[PDB]
DNA sequence: GGGCTAATGACGGCGAATACCC
RNA sequence: GCGGAGAGGUA
DNA sequence: GGGTATTCGCCGTGTACCTCTCCTAGCCC
């Protein structure tokens, strides 16, 4: 996704290549992604039952 | 936080010997045998013993003369 | 547990093999795979290992704790704790006596040359093909023949009797328990007393060695072959069951099996008595699965069920990375330990580590439980367990209270040096990322781009208090490797500080007058005055002059907002000059060095930290970016670029035409274009640099822009002037694959934009680089795991050996100018004797004095040139090296303390640092200084010329206080301008000769007279008309002709009447071999003028690192002299020259044979020196330390080292490679006799005590002469005393089998072998301890 | 990722490594070194020992922190145990001595 | 499912084992 | 469900 | 026969970490 951007140093935050970030980017719900595990139960047959 | 030890290793030059009086006191600190002879500030028991090897109370030989008594 | 030490190998007798099994295996199966109770007997079974579960037996009939010796009448398993099915052995009865593969195939095949017989024929008897007669009686036949098939059925059918063969492993051990050991060894060294001869010598000399260690060891030498095989217990090679009764199990579980088969099979065979084609081929197959089962992979590589991949041996698991001592037992797997993302966390101290809740709770969840306990807010400790599950208010708060002097260990992925881990305090944050404070990235080398750290708890008292005093942050500020500091601000930090000391002609509050700082700071901040702006501000500084004494100095300096705004955090003793100035990186650093060297740890700390919160701070506040425009297409730009495409093609037009080689043509646009593109650079520095041409009140001013990407470059923060030009500039030539560069460079940038073939071309480039990057590394990795690993044992044990020696150590200026001067080669290493003066009688510094930077000034006071401190290699203390001898360099300031491991911290500052590792006309003197020559004896000539005779002839450069600036070595023959005296001009031609021809120099005058330079035979008159043009061809001896191969013709040097002059002084006949390719073009007739031409003659970075500390003889080593005198020659022809050295004195017989290929730089007559060099090419380490002794090769090493590194920049005391070679040359080779057994490769250590032991006896007795050996790492390695170091890394299976051997015994002595058996390494807090337990022994 | 104490390894009694199942970080030979660089002989010796290898150890000084005193009784790593049996499984004996 | 049986695409270094050259 | 291969990725 | 080359074969080749599939097999009763 497309965001404003603006190249400055601010109070080391971004010291790095680490990267800051607005409120307003987790408020506007723009970089929250969906996950999906699978987990498998296998009940197979044993000799005792 | 005790953020350097420079005074304790001017005190006892070898700067290894210092960690093991250092520890021996501290050991008899929490196994409560023994009781702090400076006023703690919140602080744990390794940061107790080396302000008190700081301010030299204690060292081997005085751990020496007081195991013995 | 025990308190043991000297842990002891030797070979296994299979009674005792018996001894530590409980069981024999006889079935090959488990597990019933239905029911998973083990089998009745198989390779798990409960009556030989132990019970599956705790203290109750298989079939159930007792279960109880009751009972703890019983052993079920039903099953024969005993009730015990399940845990001994950890440790109890089983054994298995081996129809057919086998072979141990180990003793048979290591290199050195110790069966092979103990039974004297060679690897062929034994590998012929192993595969079953053919018999061998093991003492055949009275017969015709010797007792290692060779028969084959039908050889052997004739002899037994003629002699039924007197004829003994047999086959395979038991035939082996057959002849390996006849063997008389003594009498054999008293017979070897009778004839090691007969026998004079170098390589059958050698392999006498082994095998005896190989004798004596046996009968001295106890160990019988058949039992190499295998009887009884042990078992190795059931838990330790599991047969864990899959969820869905599958089975998974460990390869030993397959060869375990197959072994029991084949031998099942054999033992069933022979009870039926098989013909013994049958017999024979089922104990190949036997052998084959056992030598598997010992190591896996010396054969046809016995692969696994339906994989292809070769199944791991027990061989495998131990030997190799993933196996074993580098996987599990130095490389374990700690509890209480943590991992996660990095992140900046710009506002802690430099002592402390941002750390997440979560994480702090999960590692220190036991210290949770204590304290919760002993405030009570839980009865049991299952309830703790539950209340840090629900995690409520309390838990925190108790964190909170536990975590406060409590110290982390931080640790990033590759620790390449010691500064790798370090402890912090944490602080407890939100979030799953771990802080890092930004001062030490540089350290770690960390990078905030997903770079992840790992975090341990020490849990005593003795480890937080080791934690908190030698690994925390702010204890650690210089580097171990060289003095300076580590913590230095990296690139934003810097960024603010440039931006706020840097001043402008004009802006707001020009001129004004602060009465301080703090109304700097007011006018700044309120927007009165700009963050830099000139301005005379009264300022109070602090000057520590007296004896510890701070004394105010207060007066008015003109100076920049900025710099008071910086000024506010500087503590008291520093001059205020240190800010004054642009500050930059370089400018910061050595700042932090003077607040360092003056105040002391705390200050420099407290200020660290205020310079980076100040940086941070004002970076922000300066709003720096990059916008396209910011970087300056230069004006003038496009005018160059259509001149030299104008001017390459003209050059190219004119080579069509053929004028001008291919070649030259090549060379002439390199060149053209390399001036282009530094016109260009030049053009756009102008252009960027100082283009902000802003107004004061009225004319105008120009000043060094305020360009944000020139700051960048400039401040040091980011980028180097070579990326401004690769920005804003042409990007200068590239390198095609094979390493040519390409005619037309790039010419455009990236501000501009490419085309296809210029991207292309950066795309080779860039790939090359990063795939350089990746092998750098590996090789890199590899480099410093020696390294580490040769030098662990070293420890600094004793406060001062006493001994006198020394190496005289000088600054090493290589040509032009000072590399590297004296002060920072010497500070910090004590002297081995007194310097005196310029005048006699005048000490400068006691005896062995620490050199600190006041010692260092006042011999910079003084014109001291070279001094002779107390090196590691010489030092004279055993086990260990001496404090003195090393000296103080350290990550703090003072002398080294006794305990301090020094190998390690040696070989990982040389090892971390390498990552980044890849004509001669004219002399001319730089400064304005008087010429001096240095080991040279001249005669001057008629002509004039201070003629040069010696070879090993140096010039150097006196200044006006008598110091040597420059250097260089003049060789012979070197056409020569001012003698002795004179003083030169700057950049003045002293020197000259010709750079592609070597002539050969005629010391008398007179006639040339032809002696045995006869026409026709080896000689062919080709001449030309009258001015004197010739072919006369004086051939080589590769290159002369068929019939002038053994006539060799000579020059003697007569005068005008005839008789030959005699070299002044010597007696010697001038008999002047015409050395090869004598082109004789002047003929006879011309009055030889002093200086006729006689004859024409037409790697670095890691790998040479690696070889230089490996001593690898570089494959055409340069030869030496031994001994000086006249050399001479001797049987002429016979596929090598000989040339035996005679010596004045010495006796004769010195023989050195010459290939034909060799050609010689000294001549005949000639006066050589000991280790003069004979031959041109690089010289093998060896070589020097024999002739010239140790001094010379350490020296020669750690300049060939220091050099690579400096080439780079990574700064290096010498130190730490000295280390390193005192831990190369630990062997020696006795030469006399008198203790020892006259040549065995001995530790220098032990040979010393032994001089010793005779010196403190009142007695002389024996005193034997040893003569010391240089051994490379791997090697040097590779022969330690102790068993365990060795094997830890390199081939398991060879040094493995010669401890075994050896009965040798390890008393660990080392930090490897102690941390291998889990107890106090011997180094640091430890030392006393192991001092302590030292003694404990033979004491009461 | 975090653990204070879980499920440990089979053969050598160390600590599972992984993300799935709890698993500690490596001291690898590396951090082994560094150790030794520093004078740092008892937190090397417990990150041997106690923190990972001796079972007997790591129970004991988990009793002895929930205690709240801070001591340690460094034993024998099991996975030397484990090598010793590995060795003596050829035919090499090797004893641990005493006198 | 259960029961029974069991080929080719590194490279360098080094030291020992023949090949051969006088 | 401890292991080991193969593949990919991170610094 | 003894010293020198040459083939030959073994041994090594960075750390830390994170995903996924796949795991004794074939034939006969
Ligand atoms: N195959 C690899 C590739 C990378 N690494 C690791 O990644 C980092 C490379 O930094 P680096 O110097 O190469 C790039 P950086 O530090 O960010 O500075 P720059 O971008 O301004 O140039 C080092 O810590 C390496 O240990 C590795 O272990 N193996
Ligand atoms: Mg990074
Ligand atoms: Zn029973
Ligand atoms: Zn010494």
């Amino acid at each position: 996704q497309n965001m404003r951007v603006a190249f400055m140093p601010w109070n080391g935050y971004n010291f790095e290549d680490s990267i800051l970030v607005s409120e307003r980017v987790v408020q506007e719900d723009r970089f929250t992604t969906i996950h999906i595990q699978e987990l498998a139960c296998v009940s197979r047959d044993t000799k005792l039952g | 936080a005790r953020v350097t030890v420079q005074d304790a290793v001017e005190k006892i030059g070898n700067r290894f010997d210092l960690v093991l009086v250092a520890a021996r006191r501290a050991r008899q600190m929490q196994v409560g045998g023994k009781d702090p002879l400076v006023p703690e500030e919140n602080d744990k028991t390794t940061v107790i013993a080396l302000r008190e090897i700081e301010e030299g109370l204690i060292n081997n030989q005085i751990l020496d003369v007081r195991e013995r008594q | 547990t025990e308190e043991f030490d000297a842990i002891k190998i030797a070979l296994a007798s299979p009674d005792m093999i018996r001894s530590w099994s409980f069981g024999e295996v006889k079935k090959p199966e488990t597990i019933n795979y239905r029911t998973f109770k083990p089998e009745r007997d198989g390779l798990f079974c409960a009556r030989i290992f132990g019970p599956v579960k705790d203290y109750e037996c298989l079939c159930g009939k007792y279960k109880r704790l009751k009972h703890r010796g019983v052993i079920c009448e039903k099953c024969g398993v005993e009730v015990t704790q399940t845990k001994v099915r950890r440790e109890r052995m089983g054994h298995i009865e081996l129809a057919s006596p086998t072979a141990h593969i180990w003793f048979l195939k290591s290199l050195p095949s110790r069966i092979g040359l103990l039974l004297d017989m060679p690897l062929r024929d034994i590998e012929r008897v192993l595969y079953f093909e053919s018999y061998v007669v093991i003492e055949g009686g009275m017969t015709n036949l010797e007792r290692q023949q060779i028969l084959t098939e039908e050889q052997y059925l004739d002899a037994l059918e003629e002699f039924g009797d007197e004829f003994d063969a047999k086959m395979g492993a038991e035939a082996i051990q057959a002849l390996l328990k006849s063997m008389d050991l003594e009498q054999e060894c008293e017979q070897l060294r009778e004839e090691l007393n007969e026998t004079n001869s170098e390589t059958k010598r050698k392999k006498l000399t082994k095998r005896i060695k190989l004798l004596e260690a046996f009968v001295q060891s106890g160990n019988k030498p058949e039992w190499m072959i295998l009887t009884v095989l042990p078992v190795l217990p059931p838990d330790l090679r599991p047969l864990v069951p899959l969820d869905g009764g599958r089975f998974a199990t460990s390869d030993l579980n397959d060869l375990y099996r197959r072994v029991i088969n084949r031998n099942n099979r054999l033992k069933r065979l022979l009870d039926l008595a098989a013909p013994d084609i049958i017999v024979r081929n089922e104990k190949r197959m036997l052998q084959e699965a056992v030598d598997a089962l010992l190591d896996n992979g010396r054969r046809g590589r016995a692969i696994t069920g339906s994989n292809k991949r070769p199944l791991k041996s027990l061989a495998d698991m131990i030997k190799g990375k993933q196996g074993r001592f580098r996987q599990n037992l130095l490389g374990k797997r700690v509890d209480y330990s943590g991992r996660s993302v990095i992140t900046v966390g710009p506002y802690l101290r430099l002592h402390q580590c941002g750390l997440p809740k979560k994480m702090a709770l999960e590692l220190f969840k036991p210290f949770i439980y204590g304290k919760l306990e002993l405030r009570g807010l839980a009865t049991t400790i299952k309830a703790a367990k539950k209340m840090v599950e629900r995690e409520e208010a309390v838990v925190w708060d108790i964190l909170d209270e536990v975590i406060r002097e409590h110290p982390v260990l931080l640790n990033r992925a590759p620790t390449l040096h010691r500064l790798g881990i370090q402890a912090f305090e944490p602080v407890l944050i939100e979030g799953k990322a771990i802080q890092l404070h930004p001062l030490v990235c540089a350290a770690y080398n960390a990078d905030f781009d997903g770079d992840q750290m790992a975090v341990h708890v020490p849990l005593t008292l003795e480890a937080q208090l080791e934690a908190r005093a030698l690994m925390m942050s702010t204890n650690n500020i210089l580097s171990p490797a060289n003095g300076e500091p580590i913590i230095v601000p990296s690139q934003d930090v810097v960024l603010g500080l440039y931006y706020m000391t840097r001043d402008c002609v004009n802006a707001k509050g020009e001129g004004m007058v602060l009465t301080g700082p703090k109304e700097a700071e007011r006018l700044y901040r309120s927007g009165l005055a700009s963050l830099h702006a000139r301005v005379k501000v009264r300022i109070t500084e602090y000057e520590k002059d007296a004896n510890g004494e701070l004394v105010a100095k207060t007066s008015l300096k003109d100076t920049t907002v900025g710099r008071a705004i910086l000024w506010m955090i500087v503590p008291k003793g520093l001059p205020y000059s240190i800010v004054n100035q642009a500050l930059g990186k370089k400018a910061i650093s050595k700042m932090l060095n003077t607040c360092y060297r003056i105040l002391g740890l705390k200050p420099t700390v407290i200020f660290a930290d205020q310079i980076m919160y100040t940086g941070f701070a004002y970076a922000a506040r300066s709003g720096a970016s990059v916008g396209i425009d910011d970087m300056v297409i230069p004006e003038k730009k496009h005018e160059i670029i259509s001149e030299a495409e104008a001017e390459v093609a003209e050059i190219q037009e004119q080579f069509q035409s053929g004028l001008v080689t291919a070649g030259e043509r090549y060379n002439k646009v390199i060149d053209i274009w390399a001036a282009a593109n530094d016109r260009v650079s030049k053009a756009m520095m102008d252009n960027l640099q100082t283009e902000t041409v802003i107004n004061r009140d009225g004319q105008e001013e120009k000043q060094v822009s305020f360009n944000s990407i020139y700051m960048m470059a400039d401040s040091g923060a980011r980028g180097s002037a070579a990326q401004i030009r690769q920005l804003a500039g042409m990007r200068g030539l590239m390198a095609k694959p094979d390493g040519s560069i390409i005619e037309t460079p790039i010419t455009a940038n990236f501000r501009e934009g490419l085309n296809v073939l210029q991207y292309f071309i950066s795309t080779h480039g860039a790939r090359k680089g990063l795939a350089d990057t990746a092998l750098k590394t590996a090789n890199s990795g590899y480099l410093t795991r020696r390294l580490v690993d040769v030098a662990q044992d070293l420890v600094v044990t004793e406060d001062d050996c006493g001994t006198h020696e020394g190496i005289m150590m000088t600054p090493v200026i290589e040509g032009g100018d000072v590399k590297e001067p004296l002060r920072d080669r010497v500070l910090g290493r004590v002297t081995a004797e007194d310097v005196l003066k310029p005048g006699t009688a005048d000490i400068l510094v006691p005896r062995n004095t620490l050199l600190h930077e006041q010692w260092c000034d006042l011999l910079e006071e003084n014109s001291v040139d070279a001094v002779k401190v107390r090196s590691v290699v010489s030092c004279d203390t055993d086990f260990g090296v001496c404090a003195h001898c090393y000296g103080r360099d350290l990550a703090r300031g003072h002398i080294i303390n006794k305990g301090e491991a020094i190998g390690v911290i040696a070989a990982q500052s040389i090892g971390e640092p390498g990552t980044q590792l890849t004509a001669e006309s004219s002399i001319q003197v730089k400064n304005k200084g008087s010429i001096k020559l240095s080991n040279v004896k001249s005669v001057v000539n008629s002509s004039g010329k201070l003629v040069i005779t010696s070879r090993n002839t140096e010039l150097k450069l006196i200044d006006e206080f008598g110091r040597t600036k420059e250097s260089y070595k003049v060789p012979y023959g070197a056409v020569l301008a001012k003698g002795d005296g004179e003083q030169v001009a700057g950049g003045e031609t002293v020197a000259n000769w010709d750079p592609h021809t070597m002539p050969v120099i005629t010391e008398v005058s007179g006639f040339v007279r032809f002696t045995d330079m006869i026409d026709g035979q080896t000689i062919t008159r080709q001449t030309d008309e009258l001015t004197g043009l010739s072919s006369l061809v004086v051939l080589d001896s590769a290159e002369r002709t068929a019939g002038g191969k053994d006539l060799r013709p000579a020059l003697k040097i007569v005068d005008a009447q005839g008789n030959d002059v005699l070299i002044p002084g010597t007696d010697m006949p001038a008999q002047y071999f015409l050395p090869g390719k004598a082109i004789v073009q002047l003929e006879d007739g011309v009055q030889i003028s002093s200086g006729d031409t006689l004859a024409r003659i037409p790697t670095g970075g890691l790998p040479r690192v690696a070889d230089l500390f490996e001593a690898r003889r570089p494959k055409e080593p340069a030869i030496l002299a031994e001994i000086s005198g006249i050399v001479s020659f001797g049987k002429e022809t016979k596929g090598k020259r000989r040339l035996v050295i005679t010596p004045v004195d010495g006796s004769d017989p010195y023989e050195e044979m010459i290939p034909k290929w060799r050609q010689l730089n000294v001549f005949e007559g000639e006066r050589v020196e000991r280790g003069d060099v004979i031959s041109d090419g690089p010289e093998a380490p060896h070589d020097i330390l024999r002739l010239r002794g140790v001094h010379a090769v350490t020296r020669y090493i750690v300049n060939e080292v220091q050099d690579v590194y400096r080439l780079q920049g990574v700064k290096i005391n010498d130190k730490h490679i000295e280390v390193i070679v005192r831990q190369m040359l630990r062997k020696a080779t006795i030469v006399n006799a008198g203790s020892s057994d006259f040549l065995e490769g001995e530790q220098v250590e032990y040979s010393r005590v032994k001089i010793a032991n005779r010196e403190l006896e009142a007695n002389g007795k024996v005193g034997a002469t040893y003569s010391r050996d240089l051994l490379g790492i791997t090697k040097a390695s590779l022969a330690t005393e102790s068993f365990i170091s060795a094997a830890s890394f390199q081939e398991t299976t060879r040094v493995l089998t010669e401890a075994a051997v050896a009965g040798k015994r390890d008393e660990l002595r080392g930090l490897k072998e102690n941390v291998i058996v889990g107890r106090l390494i011997p180094a640091g807090t430890g030392y006393a301890y192991h001092q302590d337990r030292m003694r404990r022994r033979a004491a009461g | 990722h975090a653990r204070s104490t879980g499920s440990y390894s089979l053969v050598t009694q160390q600590p599972l490594g992984g993300k799935a199942q709890f698993g500690g970080q490596r001291f690898g030979e590396m951090e082994v070194w560094a150790l030794e660089a520093y004078g740092a002989a008892y937190t090397l010796q417990e990150m041997l020992t106690v923190k990972s290898d001796d079972v007997n150890g790591r129970t004991k000084m988990y009793k002895n922190i929930v205690d709240g005193n801070h001591q340690m009784e460094p034993g024998m790593p099991e996975s030397f145990n484990v090598l010793l049996k590995e060795i003596r499984s050829l035919g090499i004996n090797i004893e641990l001595e005493d006198e």
